RNA sequence: CCUAUCAACUUUCGAUGGUAGUCGCCGUGCCUACCAUGGUGACCACGGGUGACGGGGAAUCAGGGUUCGAUUCCGGAGAGGGAGCCUGAGAAACGGCUACCACAUCCAAGGAAGGCAGCAGGCGCGCAAAUUACCCACUCCCGACCCGGGGAGGUAGUGACG
RNA sequence: UACCUGGUUGAUCCUGCCAGUAGCAUAUGCUUGUCUCAAAGAUUAAGCCAUGCAUGUCUAAGUACGCACGGCCGGUACAGUGAAACUGCGAAUGGCUCAUUAAAUCAGUUAUGGUUCCUUUGGUCGCUCGCUCCUCUCCUACUUGGAUAACUGUGGUAAUUC
């Protein structure tokens, strides 16, 4: 049908200081690679351009009003932006970090069963949590406000309760085959 | 185990003589008890017997514990047989389509073109090559 | 019987020969490959590649260690059977028109045509094996009588040559220097084949004047005559029972765009002692060019102008049944 | 080439307002030949199984039609892709439910149940009023129904209650200023309103200044105005979404407020 | 195949299997011909 | 090469042939095939001459006059039966109809007459 | 069509001709008479072009054009 | 779209127009008689070139712009090249026809039948591109019809375009 | 994301192109675990083609005298069902490819009062208005005329959907 890239490649391939900056973001927020950072760079740039367009439209104009409100509402739903600010001027001031902080991984750190921004990502990818009664396997995700009230253990990781898989049973048989000697 | 059939979007369909509904089956951790089980289970709800009940669709929901499908219950077997898509009949065997199949019919059709009259002749002409 | 079709030749068969241990079939065609097939299980043993042209005739020795070929490339080759490698080449100044093993198997005859570098005669090559290499080489030429020979075979005890002629004569030669012993004039067209019985006292003839004859070796009288409506390209005597199996010839063929559904060429069985047909076995899509019998008579093979070889497996029921009038007498 | 007219129409090339999907099906139903033009039509199938959802195959749709439980305009149809149009009434005789098709101001065909009293007749605007052969007069409606001997004072753009029990004219309503109209097609799709003024220009294209109920004023071509009765006197009810005109903001407020508040 | 039937496939039922039946019935008496013709 | 009327000469020519003519058999509407056809005036290169006896002599020829091949299909039109018995059409055909039994069609014999029209 | 080429060397094979006859359009096939009993490339070849224009162009040019220190001869087959 | 190293062009086999007729589903130099001498160009005509199908659309650009468009949809055009025709409301039709021309096929030598820029596949070509598969159940189309047929179309296989 | 940076020299400031650099679209090299989506014989030969297949169609209802099958049910014509064949309709649509063509195609905007249109949908279905009733005698109306298929039989052709 139709497809599109979710990331962007900048015009200078080596730019040492920037490469370091990008590595630091990866460290802080537990990411896979530069493509993860580029993924946010693509989204953020489009949001700023959206904002900037609206801001140069005439005031009290249906298009500016309707799409303004929509852009604001979306950014507040995911908890990047706060609605005590709530106009175009403030949206421009947002940066890469503000998005990353509202991801599933960084919530799984902040509460629950991760010990690091390391651990968290591996926990999500190995299906140790449900967000509600719904497993989430994607760490780069961005949870909404009231979805951070339902992050909890899964019933398909058998610690935190759940049906025995073959990893709990593996540990059982280090006591009944490792120490059972058979 | 611990199922319950919860019926969204219920329709009384008087003009195809059937109760048409979504089948929403919650499960404890494993998605999907059998199609045959669902028809039995449903059968004593509407009291129609499972043999006028067809059930189709079905798609497991990630991390288990739910499966949404679709069911139809025909008031009589006659009504079922009369709206009747072949795939639905096929789905749990009790009738399946043609098994001739296909390229035999095409060969036969090409034999008929050759001559005018004499039906049996062209059948025998299609029948000698197997090749 | 049940016949099955062996395909491996893309050209018309030219000669079929069984070995005398009854477990291999050798078949040759106008292909530059010969095929060797099991005649007891139908699996392919191998092919002999190395020929530069059409090989008209193949024949297998008594031991089953050497095969010898007659070529139209003006050579006779000895091939080692059990490695599939050619082990000896003799260059000849004439083509090989017929080849036939003697019944002691230490001599073989090759018929060298009147035309080409060698003249009309049936040359006899000694098959002498010193070491591991059997060597062929001639040390006698029996000069032909009358019109040029077309076929030749060994008569009783392999001490006579019976020869078929272009004219249609059957001549007897006292084979150690020649020549004519007696002759008969009994065909008016080319004798295509003459093979001997296993009781070594009668032979069977084939001709394109549409006659096949059961012939006495030492008297040269026709004992029995088998008359077929199509011509006959080859004839053989089938042991295990007292029939002869003949096969040929031209019959109606009308399309060249189908050759797998025009099966209407048969091999005919005639009872030797009654001259009564006991079968026609269709399956060939072109004229039968060669018929060959198993040495225990538990199979027969026919090769077609279609270019395939059918091997036929008899059942107990076939051996035990016979036409009523023949049983009665 | 092109040696004759197509008998197929692909999906994703069919008119938007039928409310079919994008590329998930490669063929659209396509209307049959009939009294209305194919752009403005609504094939029977789309109504029957995509809006009222009585079939999940095409095999069923054919089987439904052969029951002949469906009359369209009081007359017994069996066509799988019947070309219904504006103010065509569909009569299900097995359930006693009469549905009529009238535009939302959203621009989507409305599922609009009417009483069997209002399904007796429909108001059809005259397209031509014709002095026919041998001096017999006829009126011809938009939906290509020719009624002989019509009322002898009628003039163009009048509406005409056609009855579907018995055919023929069953009175008429005279065209006058301030008559109710629904403006159909264009950027003024599915809006209802009065007239105000009809501006006349000699030669082709005459525009009719419409004022809607809200008090938004606009013009459209006379062609795009359909007269649906007498001023401030409806004969069928307003459909869903107002049927007048509503703003995208107001529409959003309705969409969020009604949802998760029913059941 | 480049030459023979001993390459690329070995001899055997690698080169002696057909997709069309070549096995036909004949009688054991004399009506072999008649069985085919009908 | 089939003969037909009006080709003439002893030669063979190819003519464009249309429906309702011999030596062509329809295979699509509007189709015409140009086919060879053999002269109406006999040479001697015919495989078969189709001759019809119109008057017999007085002396039998075995397979034609002695031996006799009938046909079972009677008239399916009303008035040819009516004509043959001179029986009025104010009283229709009336029982005279050519009905032929077909024996053991089922497990019983039938007797069938064609279903008259007109 | 089919064109005949003559005065080939035994150091001139099908591959050497294949690149030679490409400025005159693309050859469909190049058959070359070989005998391995005596020599390699006998002396005659038959180049087969797909199109009639391409074939004629070859015959015109190649006749008088040097290749491996010999004047190739080309002519309609 | 490019071109003046294309500046005058269009009718003797109408170029433009008047008049009248033949003809065509119908307008019209469509064609023809007669009668006029027009029509068009530096605002690029005329002529030549063109991997020149057109659009909706696509890619990149601060903006301005530049580049792309056979290719999932719409219109037109052709089905080896030319010419003619039948059927039918509609066709100058290649899974219709007829002739010729270029190609190919069968032949018993008299003849006869043919058009993958349809779906698969093969050859040739190249830097370059997939199954000789399964099915009409879906989506729709056609028919005398719910019922049948569909390489339309669906389905899998091949698939680091992306 | 509105950017530049490297190379004329003794060194320096300019003019300048070249090279680097990112996009992208095919090709190609190398490597490659799981999940989803799918572009794909355009370039180059609108080249050439084996084989298979891509359009057929019946309702209680135009037309049954199948060698049919099955009935008791038989005459006035009699069967229930139905291969076939005639009849009518589709076969112009579908699919494919972009060679051809430069105001031509085509797009948007307009027209037919210049014309044709099956079908569907809606109207239009007794009459010669009595030849100043042949149509009350022209009196065949309780209905006219006669031939092809399928079929049956004989056949021809090296080969034909002959």
């Amino acid at each position: 049908w139709v497809c599109r890239k979710t990331y962007v490649t900048p015009r200078r391939p080596f730019e040492k200081s920037r490469l370091d900056q990008e590595l630091k973001l990866i460290g802080e927020y537990g990411l896979r690679n530069k493509r993860e950072v580029w993924r946010v760079k693509f989204t953020l740039a489009k949001i700023r351009k959206a904002a900037r367009e609206l801001l140069t439209l005439d005031e009290k104009d249906p298009r500016r009003l309707f799409e303004g409100n929509a852009l604001l509402r979306r950014l507040v739903r995911i908890g990047v932006l706060d609605e005590g600010k709530m106009k175009l001027d403030y949206i421009l001031g947002l940066k890469i970090e503000d998005f990353l902080e509202r991801r599933l991984q960084t919530q799984v750190f902040k509460l629950g069963l991760a010990k690091s921004i390391h651990h968290a990502r591996v926990l999500i990818r190995q299906r140790h949590i449900r967000v509600r009664k719904q497993v989430v396997n994607i760490p780069s995700f961005i949870v909404r406000l009231d979805s951070q009230k339902h992050i909890d253990f899964s019933l398909r990781s058998p610690y935190g309760g759940g049906r025995p898989g073959r990893v709990k049973r593996k540990n059982a048989k280090k006591g009944q085959g490792g120490a059972g000697a058979g | 185990d611990t199922v319950t059939i919860r019926t969204r979007k219920f329709m009384t369909n008087r003009l195809l003589q059937r109760k048409q509904m979504v089948i929403d089956v919650l499960h404890p951790g494993k998605a999907t008890v059998p199609k045959t089980e669902i028809q039995e289970k449903l059968a004593k709800m509407y009291k129609t017997t499972p043999d006028v009940i067809f059930v189709f669709g079905f798609r497991t929901h990630f991390g288990g514990g739910k499966t949404t499908g679709f069911g139809m219950i025909y008031d009589s077997l006659d009504y079922a047989k009369k709206n009747e898509p072949k795939h639905r009949l096929a789905r749990h065997g009790l009738y399946e389509k043609k098994k001739t199949s296909r390229k035999q019919r095409k060969e036969r059709k090409n034999r008929m073109k050759k001559v005018r009259g004499t039906a049996k002749a062209n059948v025998g002409a299609g029948k000698k090559p197997k090749e | 019987m049940r016949p099955i079709l062996l395909q491996g030749h893309e050209r018309s068969i030219t000669q079929i020969k069984y070995n005398r241990e009854g477990d291999l079939l050798f078949t040759v065609a106008k292909d530059p490959i010969v095929n060797v097939w099991y005649s007891v299980n139908g699996e392919r043993l191998g092919t002999y590649m190395g020929h530069t042209g059409a090989v008209w005739c193949v024949d297998a020795d008594w031991d089953t260690k050497h095969v010898l070929t007659g070529s139209a490339d003006n050579s006779c080759r000895l091939w080692d059977c059990e490695t599939g490698k050619q082990l000896a080449l003799l260059k000849t100044n004439s083509a090989v028109r017929t080849c036939g093993f003697d019944f002691g198997g230490n001599i073989i005859m090759f018929s060298t045509d009147k035309q080409m570098g060698y003249q009309c005669f049936v040359s006899f090559f000694d098959l002498r094996d010193p070491s591991q290499i059997d060597n062929n080489e001639p040390y006698m030429k029996i000069p032909c009588n009358d019109s040029k020979i077309t076929s030749a075979v060994w008569g009783p005890l392999g001490e006579c040559i019976i020869a078929g002629h272009e004219s249609g004569e059957l001549n007897q030669y006292s084979a150690k220097s020649g020549e004519v012993l007696v002759n008969v004039k009994e065909h008016s067209r080319q004798i295509n084949d003459i093979q001997l019985s296993r009781e070594m006292t009668m032979f069977v003839t084939a001709s394109k004047d549409n006659t096949a004859k059961l012939f006495d070796s030492t008297t040269l009288e026709h004992q029995k005559t088998f008359r077929t409506e199509p011509p006959r390209e080859l004839a053989a005597l089938s042991p295990n029972y007292e029939h002869v199996v003949v096969g040929g010839g031209q019959e109606a063929m009308d399309v060249t765009t189908t050759s797998t559904r025009i099966g209407k060429f048969e091999a005919r069985f005639f009872h030797l002692a009654f001259e009564e047909e006991f079968g026609r076995v269709k399956g060939h899509f072109g004229p039968i060019n060669s018929v060959a019998f198993h040495p225990d008579g538990k199979s027969y093979s026919s090769g077609g102008e279609d270019g395939y070889v059918r091997i036929h497996y008899f059942d107990p029921q076939y051996f035990e049944f016979e036409f009523e009038a023949r049983e009665a007498g | 080439m092109a040696r004759g007219p197509k008998k197929h129409l692909k999906r994703v090339a069919a008119p938007k307002h039928w409310m079919l999907d994008k590329l998930t099906s490669v063929f659209a139903p396509r209307p049959s030949t009939g009294p209305h033009k194919l752009r403005e039509c609504l094939p029977l199938i789309i109504f029957l199984r995509n809006k009222l959802k009585y079939a999940l195959t095409g095999d069923e749709v054919k089987k439904i039609c052969m029951q002949r439980f469906i009359k369209i305009d009081g007359k017994v149809r069996a066509d799988i892709t019947y070309p219904a149009g504006f103010m065509d009434v569909i009569s299900i005789d097995k359930t006693g439910e009469n549905f009529r098709l009238i535009y939302d101001t959203k621009g989507r065909f409305a599922v609009h149940r009417i009483t069997p009293e209002e399904a007796k007749y429909k108001l059809c605007k005259v397209r031509k009023i014709f002095v026919g052969t041998k001096g017999i007069p006829h009126l011809v409606t938009h939906d290509a129904r020719t009624i002989r001997y019509p009322d002898p004072l009628i003039k163009m753009n009048d509406t005409i209650q056609i009855d579907l029990e018995t055919g023929k004219i069953t009175d008429f309503i005279k065209f006058d200023t301030g008559n109710l109209c629904m403006v159909t097609g264009g950027a003024n799709l599915g809006r209802i309103g009065v007239i105000t003024n009809r501006e006349r220009h000699p030669g082709s294209f005459d525009v009719v200044h419409v004022k809607d109920a809200n008090g938004n004023s606009f013009a459209t071509r006379l062609s795009n105005i359909f007269v649906i009765g007498k001023g401030n006197k409806p004969w069928i009810s307003l459909p869903r979404g107002k049927g007048i005109r509503l703003t995208i903001a107001e529409e959003r407020d309705k969409r969020l407020a009604a949802k998760q508040s029913s059941g | 195949k480049k030459f023979g039937n001993s390459e690329f496939d070995p001899p055997g039922p690698n080169v002696a299997t057909t997709t069309v039946s070549d096995d036909v019935s004949m009688t054991f008496i004399t009506s072999k011909e008649d069985l085919n013709c009908q | 090469f089939p003969m037909k009327q009006g080709v003439l000469t002893h030669g063979r020519v190819r003519l464009l042939l249309s429906k309702g003519h011999s030596c062509y058999r329809p295979r699509r509407t509007g189709e015409r095939k140009r086919k060879s056809v053999r002269g109406c005036i006999v040479d001697a290169n015919l495989s078969v001459l189709n001759l019809v006896i119109v008057k017999k002599g007085e002396k039998d020829i075995p397979g034609l006059t002695d031996t006799t091949v009938p046909r079972r299909l009677g008239p399916k039109r009303a008035s040819r039966i009516r004509k043959l018995f001179n029986l009025s059409k104010e009283d229709d055909v009336r029982q005279y109809v050519v009905r032929k039994p077909l024996n053991k069609e089922g497990k019983k014999p039938r007797t069938k007459a064609p279903k008259i029209q007109r | 069509a089919t064109i005949r080429v003559t005065n080939l060397s035994e150091d001139t094979r099908e591959t050497d001709l294949q690149e030679l006859f490409r400025p005159f359009g693309s050859i469909s096939r190049i058959y070359l008479a070989k005998d391995k009993t005596t020599g390699q490339s006998k002396g005659f070849a038959f180049i087969s072009f797909h199109r009639r224009e391409d074939a004629a162009r070859a015959i015109a040019g190649v006749s008088g054009f040097g290749y491996d220190h010999l004047i190739l001869n080309v002519e309609w087959a």
